[PDB]
């Protein structure tokens, strides 16, 4: 709660301003993200094998495809064209990625947990992406959501203080740090650092991280991907040549990457929620509600994502299956509307995301463009030197 | 180091009734 | 080679530099059979095999087998054709050189050898 | 059998009528088609 009470009318200019569908209500402090889970009926929890094969056999047949039509056309294809099949093939993988981060919350097929796991590890292999490692972080996410110096393993954003003791640190904004900081948090490429996430599990490859009673869980987990970029990664180039690397196997990859990056960089950042550390000012079902965002798709990436955008009717339940998400959300905001915030896909709100909110200020508690606190941090240097001549 | 004991040793606590 | 009113026609040339050509050509106007493309190299072995066949027996409503002779040599036989006191400018079939006088000899008897190529020939 | 040649760019006429342009002319008076 950022811009909380005060008339309507100026956080709707805001919520037109900012593309935002809605901005929330007030959130009074004292509550439990899992209370409003009393509200859905007791059928939203229900099983059915027709809807589950439906979301892992649809984008199955997107990819599918995506590939038989390249694979019809190897590489006399034109740019456009490739681009056309990576992306089909990237939105394909990204809900088959969906439903393996469904089983690996373990409500996808609660009936067969072993098959589930499995599933859950074969699906995520094509990815380079290891089970165990990926559930640790989303739970360590859903624990510290939207707290500061806490969740790492979700969109932390850039603060002021710090930006200032590394420009000291670095003695000018003229190092590799800052530059690349620069470079990373104001070209598009930001709409791919999901890929930097990618790299920080393998957490050093490192067994002193983890329980020694999972250690062969957690080996097991660094083992699938592992051998697949050793097993299938060589077929392919062996009988691809680089080209033919380039095309079936890292655009489909760079578009995945890009689907998750965004999802998860527009559901949970916006200016209108503030970042508090716990202590100052932090609460469980406040900066899991009022500091949310939920996005809207057409429905035929919405039956191909298979609801990917739906974070909240699972943040309230996280025993909720995946059919059912849309309808869960049907009933939130028939209790908790005024709070809820809502937006959709423009490419205005991706390029505020770009050029306007880059980094968080815990002053006015918000997102400013980083040319701007950038001159001004320089201008707060040249304020302590004024204070340091004499 | 040891950044993911305690969370690992309640979710089995919790997840194994 | 598909044409007018159901033909089509086979092709053999002493220079793979010709299908290469052809094929070439081909990737002016189709892509894919220009990457379903392979060269082979045959005698006239079993070509002259199957000219000694049945042809509908593969299926034949027009597939005339046709060779394509370089325009070098073609042109080095018109001009010896008409070096000797009739000039025209057609010529039939592929050209063969040969020499009077000219056979190889083996340790039992003297056989005559053909050249396609005048250069060789020479 | 036979087939005549003409040597001018050469044409050529089977008993469609191909053109060998000094690259090809494929003339007909499209080689899509394979064996069977
Ligand atoms: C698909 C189906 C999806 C269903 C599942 C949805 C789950 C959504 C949650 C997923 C969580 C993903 C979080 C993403 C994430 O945190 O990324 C966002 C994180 C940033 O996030 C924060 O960043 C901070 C600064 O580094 C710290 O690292 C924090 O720890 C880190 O959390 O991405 C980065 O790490 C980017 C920095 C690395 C530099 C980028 C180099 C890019 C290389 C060039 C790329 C190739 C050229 C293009
Ligand atoms: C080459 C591609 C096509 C196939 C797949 C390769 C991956 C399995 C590799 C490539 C990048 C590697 C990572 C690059 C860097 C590191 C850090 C490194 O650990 C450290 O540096 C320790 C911490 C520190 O030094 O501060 C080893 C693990 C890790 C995550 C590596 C894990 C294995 C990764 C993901």
């Amino acid at each position: 709660t950022s811009l909380d009470g005060l008339p309507e009318t100026q956080k709707y200019v805001y919520a037109d301003e900012w593309g935002f569908s809605r901005v929330g209500a007030d959130f009074p402090p004292g509550s439990h993200p899992s209370l409003f889970s009393q509200l859905l009926p007791q059928a939203l929890f229900a099983f059915d094998a027709r809807a589950a094969v439906a979301a892992v056999a649809v984008p199955l047949a997107a990819m599918a495809a995506g590939y038989g039509w390249l694979w019809y056309m190897h590489s006399i294809a034109p740019v456009w064209q490739q681009a056309l099949c990576a992306a089909l093939i990237g939105t394909g993988y990204a809900g088959l990625f969906k439903v393996a981060h469904e089983c690996a919350m373990m409500r996808f097929i609660p009936q067969m947990p072993g098959l589930q796991a499995a599933l859950g590890t074969l699906l995520m292999a094509p990815a380079l992406y290891s089970l165990p490692s990926w559930r640790l972080h989303h739970l360590h996410h859903l624990l510290h959501t939207n707290m500061l110096w806490q969740d790492v393993w979700g969109w932390h954003p850039l603060t002021k203080v710090e930006l200032a003791d590394e420009m000291v640190r670095s003695g000018g904004s003229g190092g590799a740090a800052m530059a690349a900081a620069r470079l990373v948090l104001t070209t598009p490429i930001k709409l791919f650092a999901s890929v930097g996430h990618w790299l920080r599990s393998w957490d050093g490859l490192d067994l002193r991280h983890f329980h020694p009673a999972s250690y062969v869980e957690v080996l097991s987990g660094w083992a699938a991907p592992l051998a697949f970029a050793g097993l299938v990664l060589p077929a392919v180039v062996s009988a691809g040549g680089l080209s033919g690397f380039v095309s079936c196997y890292l655009a489909p990859w760079l578009v995945f990457h890009f689907w998750l990056s965004v999802l998860s960089l527009t559901a949970h950042t916006a200016p209108h929620i503030p970042w508090r550390a716990e202590g100052d000012g932090w609460d469980a079902g406040r900066a899991a509600v009022a500091g949310t965002v939920t996005l809207r798709l057409p429905r035929p990436l919405e039956v191909l994502l298979n609801n990917a955008n739906y974070m909240l009717p699972q943040a309230v339940a996280p025993g909720l299956p995946m059919w059912s998400a849309p309808a869960a959300y049907a009933v939130l905001a028939a209790r908790l509307g005024p709070y809820l915030t809502e937006a959709s896909m423009s490419l205005k709100l991706l390029t505020n995301h770009v050029t306007r909110w880059q980094i968080y200020d815990e002053e006015a508690h918000t997102y400013r463009p980083m040319e701007e606190v950038v001159d001004e941090i320089e201008a707060d240097l040249q304020q302590l030197a004024a204070a340091a001549q004499q | 180091f040891g950044t993911y004991y305690f969370l690992q040793k309640l979710l089995s606590k919790y997840l194994d009734v | 080679v598909a044409g007018e009113n159901n033909t089509q026609l086979g092709f053999f040339f002493f220079r793979k530099e010709d299908a290469e050509a052809l094929i070439e050509k081909i990737r002016e106007e189709n892509p894919r059979l220009a990457r379903d493309s392979k060269i082979l190299r045959v005698p006239m072995d079993n070509v002259y095999e199957v000219f000694t066949t049945p042809r509908e027996q593969t299926g034949l409503q027009g597939i005339h087998f046709r060779f394509m002779p370089d325009m070098k040599q073609v042109a080095h036989a018109l001009q010896l054709y008409k070096d000797a006191g009739v000039p025209t400018r057609q010529f039939i079939g592929v050209p063969v050189f040969q020499a009077e006088g000219l056979t190889v000899t083996t340790r039992d008897m003297q056989y005559v050898p053909l050249f396609l190529c005048k250069e060789d020939l020479d | 059998x036979x087939x005549x040649y003409x040597x001018x760019x050469x044409x050529x006429x089977x008993x469609x009528x191909x053109x060998x342009x000094x690259x090809v002319h494929v003339f007909r008076k499209x080689x899509x088609x394979x064996x069977x």
